[PDB]
């Protein structure tokens, strides 16, 4: 839309907010492939943020491109490493929602800051393959990665 | 209806055209490799339920085929879920094959016609026990193989009629938001 | 408009961008209609290689997470392919 | 298109016939699921008429769910379940197309006049599984159920 | 699109130049099976023209289905039918090509324009047989039949 689309070049950094990520129950209902920041460089957030970052988009485009093709070919003709940035991916997808202070009211749960370090440890985590062994919804709607063991030993029964 | 809908979903079906066209190649060469190697093991077959299936699916009714004259062995992992022994079809059975799997202890397989059709002493027992483990292991990948290149031969062709007619869906819509988009101009401009 | 007054494009893609393809060229799309007159001829050599094997891999790219029991000369296509990527 | 769009507001009752359907030599042409009536209340029409509408109007919209599968890959990746409400779906389908008199010259079939209770009876039979051995092409152009089944013999 | 479609309305032929055909070496790099023409007619060209020229096309378009039995089975496989036409397919593609007077410099080779009726004669004849016996690089970049034969005897 040419409101929108012009007022792209204004901003230093953008969120891009999805419907079709909101109908998921993912809230923030933020786009990771779509949402940039004129300081998302390894030179100034350093190469540790920058590589986790590349790589947290990485896993979620390649996951994006396998969707279509599996949703209709089957889990089970994948590999075995191609179904693992699966679990993972999706894992990703759930550990960027988080419980908003103000939006409490929604989402009946108790609002999270989460430290950058933290986020950045979190995601290093996920994507090194130290949670392959936790279930998928136990990254759902938590602040810091510690929330999320807990959630899937309260998920156990 | 969208222009934005329309480029997804062709993506998506160019791949999986794609995809279904290596698989049915891949199928082809094994049922190459599975209807010669059934040549010196139809003259050697002639001299509690077994189930003959294998791991992978998308070959059609093969698996399900089996399932339903079933109804314990079950030689395949397609045939213990959709009701005992794991990684088969992929490489062609060996006589060893069915050794292991009679060393473990009616038969139910699928008995190859063409690429297109299918249907489903205590020392000598054991080897002609092993010889018909055997027999109907070779004559069930020539049947899954031929399957799996058929169905993947239809979903390959399904695939590609599927892109032309959204193809054609696609040059509609452009057309269409072109003219619309002009038109809601012009009368805007006519009204001043 | 700009692409037919011009004698060639390149064309960035956000898809390449994301999966780690930085510069995010299309490389099968991007033409340059002067081409090899605009080129050293060290770099015409190992370029004209390239191109080909490039092309030659994208035509079975989508047999890479899909590709258990490729012949061996596909499986050098598919490896030389994501290698000059 | 505004002309059609603006008319369904002033009907009580809408049939919308569909070239996709008459393609197929389904005749009346009708989407089963894009023609409603003020009058489906099962206060109006009782319960037994209004529970087979809804019943026939689900398994064809699940039929309906399922087509994006069968496009590319066919029957055969369907689990049993599904298999048989496509079957299912399918012969309503089928004993949805009715021989019209005036359309007598295009069908080749005498025309028919199908009694409401013989409606009901007959849907409400296919879809509780009564007909599930017969094969589709015996409920396609007949009045009553049972001239279905006396085509389905007839196919011997 | 109006553009083409209105374009199209007054079109005989086309030509259709093909990067795939280039890059297999043929010059010109015409796609035979891509273009088309309107007077391509036994009513209008040669009752012998339109045979000759309907004839290469089956057997380029009938080579295009063997290429899948080919990449699987090897070039063996084949019954001696099936064989045949392998063989005369590509002595026809590689005489469809064609030293041009116009490129002499930037190649080396000396240019051809093929009269019509030598055209129709050296395609009439691969097809018949008449030069089976023969090797198939022959047919590449030569003009007339007549310099397959000498080319033939030149590589012995």
């Amino acid at each position: 839309d040419p409101a929108p689309a012009t007022t792209f070049a204004h901003l230093d950094a953008t969120t891009v907010l999805s419907r079709a990520i909101a109908e998921l129950g993912i809230y923030p209902a933020v786009d990771p492939l779509d949402s940039t920041s004129r300081i998302m460089d390894p030179n100034i957030v350093g190469s540790e943020h920058y590589d986790v970052a590349r790589g947290v988009q990485k896993i979620l485009q390649d996951y994006k491109s396998l969707q279509d093709i599996i949703a209709i070919l089957g889990m089970d003709e994948l590999s075995e490493e191609d179904k693992l940035t699966v679990s993972r991916a999706r894992k990703i997808q759930r550990f960027l929602s988080q419980p908003f202070q103000v939006a409490e009211v929604f989402t009946g749960h108790l609002g999270k800051l989460v430290p950058l370090k933290e986020t950045i440890k979190g995601f290093q985590q996920i994507l090194a393959g130290e949670y392959d062994h936790l279930p998928e919804q136990a990254f759902y709607m938590v602040g810091p990665i510690e929330e999320a063991v807990a959630k899937a030993d309260k998920l156990a029964e | 209806a969208t222009l934005k809908d329309i480029t997804r979903r062709l993506k998506s079906i160019k791949n999986i055209q794609k995809i279904t066209k290596s698989m049915k190649m891949v199928a082809a060469a094994k049922y190459a490799r599975a209807e010669r190697e059934l040549k010196p093991a139809r003259v050697y077959g002639v001299g509690l339920i077994i189930g003959v299936s294998s791991d992978r699916g998308l070959c059609g009714a093969i698996h399900s085929s089996v399932a339903k004259q079933m109804k314990i062995i079950g030689v395949g992992d397609k045939i213990r879920s959709i009701l005992t022994f794991k990684e088969v079809g992929r490489r062609p059975p060996t006589f060893g094959d069915a050794s292991v799997i009679a060393l473990e202890l009616s038969i139910i397989f699928n008995r190859f016609r063409s690429v297109i059709s299918y249907k489903t002493l205590r020392n000598y027992q054991e080897y002609s026990l092993a010889n018909i483990i055997y027999y109907s292991l070779k004559e069930s990948t020539t049947s899954e193989q031929s399957a799996r290149m058929t169905a993947m031969d239809n979903a390959s062709k399904n695939a590609s009629e599927m892109i032309d007619k959204l193809t054609l869906t696609f040059n509609r819509t452009r057309q269409a938001v072109i003219t619309k988009e002009l038109i809601e101009i012009i009368s805007g401009a006519a009204a001043l | 408009n700009v692409i037919s007054i011009t004698d060639g494009q390149i064309f960035l893609e956000t898809e390449l961008f994301y999966k780690g393809i930085r510069p995010a060229i299309n490389v099968g799309l991007s033409v340059s209609r002067v081409g090899s007159a605009a080129q050293t001829r060290a770099m015409k050599q190992v370029a004209g290689t390239m191109k080909l094997e490039l092309a030659q891999y994208r035509e079975v790219a989508a047999f890479a997470q899909f590709g258990s029991d490729l012949d061996a000369a596909t499986q050098q296509l598919l490896s030389r392919g994501v290698r000059l990527t």
